[PDB]
């Protein structure tokens, strides 16, 4: 196992070839942003609902990122679920639903971005997210667009248009890209419940749980959806995230504080 | 029911990187053929990016940069690849065209010309899926996940070999090598082994809607392109698992 | 003299977003007669926001944010319909174009191919007039000031309504509402009450120089469009005040 | 009046009801950048004159971002006017010629920002403007270029084709969005006359007038045009403007300090 | 042996900025007689900068500026005139196109339409080359090196004279300027005193490798373009020194 | 060697008379399908002649006319169907053309539209070949002698049956009528009985320089021209005996 015995198969085997992928995967292990954490504020379950949950999570965003350095990415939300639903009744297919689901996020990124410019927070994004490394060490935080950027080549679910890599999976697949050490989602309810808790009661909470036994309890919908689930199993460097209520005023600090609020959902 | 095709008319077909990699003496006879093409068929033609990948993952990985990062090093490679048959293409009114353009204005291009060149790499950049530190969708993926995604009437995997075969018919093994007419993805995908396509490819191929079967031919032999995208059968069919409408 | 028509021959089309709203049922049939228009005209096709710029608005407008941030996050729901309209006519060599390209390169892709959609807001960012907290410069202002500036040959709006009544054929007063076949946009200006078009259009027909009359028509009743654009009066016509050269 | 009344009007109604209007003001009023000032250096009245006009004011504007967030907008100027005259004798039209004229605003923004690139204070632009947050907040200022981005969907004047929102246009409403304190047009002259004072004498200082009494007194041409105080008399954020002459060493610094040098101008 | 020609069937024309300078009087029969060559050739149109590059020469030198400060700005300046034009061709289907586009598309643009416009100068930006505090690379420069990096048919350079002459002959010495037919770039680059195309033309002339002569003709007088573009001798010929193959 | 291909990228598609003899039931879909096959190939579509032929047959049989005289009297019956199959794609800009025109300037009318329809008998006229009273040199086998010297990319032939079989399957031995996917020209002119197609168009296979396979199809069927065309398996393959180059 050397570096030269790595460049070797580089050069002569197909990628396919699984002695290339084991060599590869001795290789060592860079994490890019290692001191930062990604988190994801909720389309549909926060921005949606306007000021009484935006504002109090911007507060505690100013607030964190005096201890701790954050990428804040957006979801997309009901504007989005609208456009899903014109384009997939016109039978189109979920490589044109990405993109357009990507404009809501963006739009959500852009009103979150104004309400924290004047701390002097800037909203991120292109292909190369240039601007991250500098805001991240003069003001701690930025905040992006939660879409990945697969538009036409998403990858399409097994049944339906409806794209399955949305704003979790994006959020999530920064936080592993680069490193991070923490991933915390936030969103509208305490946490897992073991049935879904808007739609019925003597739902029980779940403080912690593992992704084989979320799929084994058969627990369905639920908070985060299993292709971002599935991501998770596979991450290298972030093998838990936290699920936890913005709505909850300091929720979001206390998670940032280590605080088991919320679920832990851990890869095994 | 499935999505509607957008561009049904469309041919696609994917330049191996390795090809690419032989310089002239492919790069030329190929050239000419695709001039032939272009009264017969409407081409977006998607170049893979051969051993300059190889080259940045050696490096990348020495260095210890994860997946993400090695994804969009890769696919500048394809994009190099692409600019270069363009040019060759360029007194025909071909140009090569970036990820944004294919994706929302190809139409437009394709009435302007008869044929553009674009990257086989999709604009995964550094939200490429964990697992493997190899970048698992590639040039072979990119371009069947556009291709089913225009709805296009075919998409053709031009390579410096006939098609699959058992084993690596340039590795150790090539001696016990069979050369396979017709494989379905399913098949392919429960071998384990080195194939001359992505494994992403197959499983893409399970959650197509509209392309029944890709081609892999050798565009080292003058005439296999052109058959091909007559629907002859000259190098290997992979059979997706699409079942017609 | 008045400035010189820099496309004399365009047609510009807007389609409200509410047209876009009602999914399928509404934007099928358009986008059949669109199909069949494509051979007699060189068509601007210009896309509103609709429901979902609404929606923004309630959010943006509880968190507090002035009327320069609402005016790009309700033209982004108009791009999102052009994106819509044009993935339904790609197989036709329609594609959607960003403001930079329509204000600079449109006759280079008019002579492409047959129609493009774009956007029908303007690129007022966060540079829109205060005053109202919600933005003036929409989707009827942004087309009109691009037909006018071009110097084209007309433009056609697509609504929801047959035309302009004296009272909102949906609202409280619907009862009292009667259809107006023509009207000057001076009148139109005098009155208070709710129209099916921006007040801020009636502003820019008094200083625009080309365009003389501009037809509201219903775009759920087929045939309306492609009558309107041979001069045929089957919605309301505005009358802008420019007089004859 | 409530959050409910607004969101339900915005979907029943067309935005042109005076119904939803007049809910839609009732809104709160957030201000993006509030201890912000927004100040014009002059193209023709200031950069075209070169070193001696520019060098005292780029050491003006280096020694008040220590107390003072800037955003510096530029003119354009005689090479606009150049454009304009050409464009214009063709028979262009007036969101022809804006975009010619955006071109030279920025040429003047490029060389103000090299200027004062030793000091950290980078130029702006893009139609989000992203870079204005880190750069506040960093080294408390910015350049960017002074023209709206209209394009080709300028508003014509009632008559001609030059664009009647120029960079003063721009600039002021940059500070109204941001909901800046304070927007201070930096030109040669010491600021409002009864007259114009390069054409004729007797010309009368004017120290504080009102955009109707300046209509009232029939002031035309004048070192702000018309477009720009109608603008300010609908303004929310920015109720009057400071007009001074950057050819008076320390002019601006003063009116930073709120010497009230200069003519300020009021909305009502 | 030599580089491919790229676009063999190209004619580049430069206009002077100095003609788009003298406004309508001169513009107008310009665009009268490229209207006329449209369905004749098909045409890179790259306009030069003129005078209010000296304006903004003038305002960088007085504030110190370098040479590679000063060289965007003066191309600024020719992208402007090449809107102007533009513009006064938009109903013939013809737009202006950025440097990255003409690097890259022109291929695809050129097949849609029959003309397209350009800046003229070339994207050196920050990185002009040190020595002179005016930009070396300008204007003839930029178009002659697309035009011999293309492989172009010829590059016709439009001027507000007749020719290359012995003295400037708007100038101090304008009583002993003769008018010289033709000459050899390297027989200029040896002579001292102003010319009416670039210095650093006759030095890319000395490493080009297709075109073999550049005609400087006066636009003012309508008919000379025309001629020149079907090799007739009306203005000064410059022989750059490229053998035949 | 074997002579060069005039039209190598051209497809040539022989519609059946019985098809047309159908009505609008068979015609309406076919149409639909011709109309979106527009942009994918470039279409020479010729006719047969179907029921009015075998009237004027057993009229001129009866007056006791030659074969020679009997020829252009049914290559007549074609002719019509020709006229009345462009007629419904005029819109789209197909025309019927003569033969003298397919003769000699089929290029460029393929090069003004993307089809053209013409007659699929030969003009033997009065020079009919003698053996039979039948003309032995029909649809069938003028399509395929027109396609071969041009050496087209294919031929298709469009039936009112799924392809060939053993037996007539509309005639008394129906019930053991087998149906055939594939067959040789040399096997089936070996064979006593009907066939779908002319036998005169084995001979011409025998002779063929550039056709390979030629496929017959059902288009009662949506769709089997379309996959046909695409090179897919859908009716009967019929081998000319045409080695591969
Ligand atoms: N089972 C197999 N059958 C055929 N070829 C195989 C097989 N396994 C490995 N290979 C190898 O795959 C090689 C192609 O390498 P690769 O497929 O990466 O090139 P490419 O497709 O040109 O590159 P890119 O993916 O960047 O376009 C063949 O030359 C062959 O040696
Ligand atoms: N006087 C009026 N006459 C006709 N319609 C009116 C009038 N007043 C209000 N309306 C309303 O205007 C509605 C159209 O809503 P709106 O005009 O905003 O939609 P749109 O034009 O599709 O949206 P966008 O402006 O984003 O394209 C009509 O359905 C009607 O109810
Ligand atoms: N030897 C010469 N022969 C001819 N003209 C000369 C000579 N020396 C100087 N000139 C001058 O060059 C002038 C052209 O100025 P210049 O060449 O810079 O304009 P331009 O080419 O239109 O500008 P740009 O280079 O920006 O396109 C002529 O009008 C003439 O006065
Ligand atoms: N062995 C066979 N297999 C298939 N069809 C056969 C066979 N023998 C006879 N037929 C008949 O041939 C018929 C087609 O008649 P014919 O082929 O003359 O029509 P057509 O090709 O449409 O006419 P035209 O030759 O004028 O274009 C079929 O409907 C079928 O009944
Ligand atoms: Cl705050
Ligand atoms: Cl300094
Ligand atoms: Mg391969
Ligand atoms: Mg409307
Ligand atoms: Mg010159
Ligand atoms: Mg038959």
């Amino acid at each position: 196992n050397s570096t030269a015995e790595l460049e070797e198969l580089l050069m002569q085997r197909s990628l396919t070839d699984p002695q290339l992928q084991a060599a590869a995967a001795a290789a060592a292990d860079f994490r890019i942003l290692p001191d930062a954490t990604v988190i994801k504020i909720g389309g549909q379950s926060v921005i949606d609902r306007g000021r009484a949950a935006v504002y109090p999570l911007v507060d505690e965003i100013v607030a964190a990122r005096k201890n701790h350095k954050l990428l804040i990415g957006t979801g997309a939300g009901t504007r989005a679920r609208h456009l899903y639903s014109i384009a997939a009744g016109l039978g189109l297919p979920a490589g044109v639903l990405a993109q357009l689901g990507s404009s809501v996020a963006d739009q959500n990124a852009a009103m979150l971005g104004q309400l924290l410019a004047k701390h002097g927070i800037p909203v991120v994004g292109g292909a190369g997210l240039s601007a991250v490394p500098l805001s991240l060490a003069e003001v701690n935080a930025v905040v992006f667009s939660g879409m990945p950027p697969y538009k036409l080549w998403m990858r399409p679910a097994a049944e339906g248009v409806i794209p399955p890599y949305r704003t979790d999976a994006g959020c999530f697949l920064l936080a592993e890209q680069f490193g991070c050490k923490q991933m915390i989602f936030v969103k509208d309810e305490d946490g897992l419940y073991t049935a879904n808790p808007k739609t019925s009661k003597d739902a029980t909470f779940i403080p912690r749980i593992s992704v084989d036994e979320m799929k084994a309890k058969g627990l369905h919908d639920s908070i985060l959806e299993f292709p971002v689930l599935d991501l998770l199993q596979s991450a290298q460097h972030v093998r838990e995230v936290q699920v936890v209520n913005g709505l909850v005023p300091g929720n979001l600090t206390r998670a940032l504080a280590g605080e088991h609020v919320g679920t832990i959902i851990t890869a095994s | 029911k499935r999505p509607i095709r957008l561009l049904p008319w469309l041919q696609v077909v994917k330049i191996g990187g390795r090809v690419m990699d032989r310089g002239a003496d492919a790069i030329l006879p190929l050239v000419e053929e695709l001039r032939k093409l272009l009264p017969e068929h409407r081409l977006l033609i998607l170049t893979g990016a051969g051993v300059r990948a190889r080259h940045v993952f050696s490096v990348g990985l020495d260095l210890g940069l994860p997946v993400g990062s090695l994804a969009p090093l890769a696919a500048s490679e394809a994009g190099q690849n692409g600019h270069i048959l363009a040019a060759m293409l360029a007194s025909e009114g071909v140009s090569y065209v970036e990820h944004p353009t294919v994706a929302d204005q190809l139409a437009i291009h394709l009435s302007a010309t008869r044929a553009v060149v674009g990257s086989a790499f999709p604009p995964y950049h550094h939200h490429e899926f964990p697992g493997s530190r190899i970048p698992p969708h590639r040039a072979d993926t990119g371009a069947f996940l556009l291709a089913d995604a225009f709805g296009a009437a075919g998409l053709t995997i031009v390579e410096n070999v006939d098609g699959i075969y058992t084993a690596d018919p340039n590795g150790p093994d090539r001696g016990q090598a069979r050369f396979l007419p017709e494989t379905s993805a399913t098949d392919l995908a429960k071998s384990e082994g080195p194939l001359p396509v992505d494994r992403a490819l197959l499983d893409v191929m399970a959650t197509a809607r509209h392309i029944e079967r890709v081609q892999v031919v050798n565009g080292l032999v003058p005439g296999r392109l052109t058959a091909a995208l007559r629907g002859e059968h000259v190098g290997t069919l992979i059979r997706t698992g699409v079942r017609p409408a």
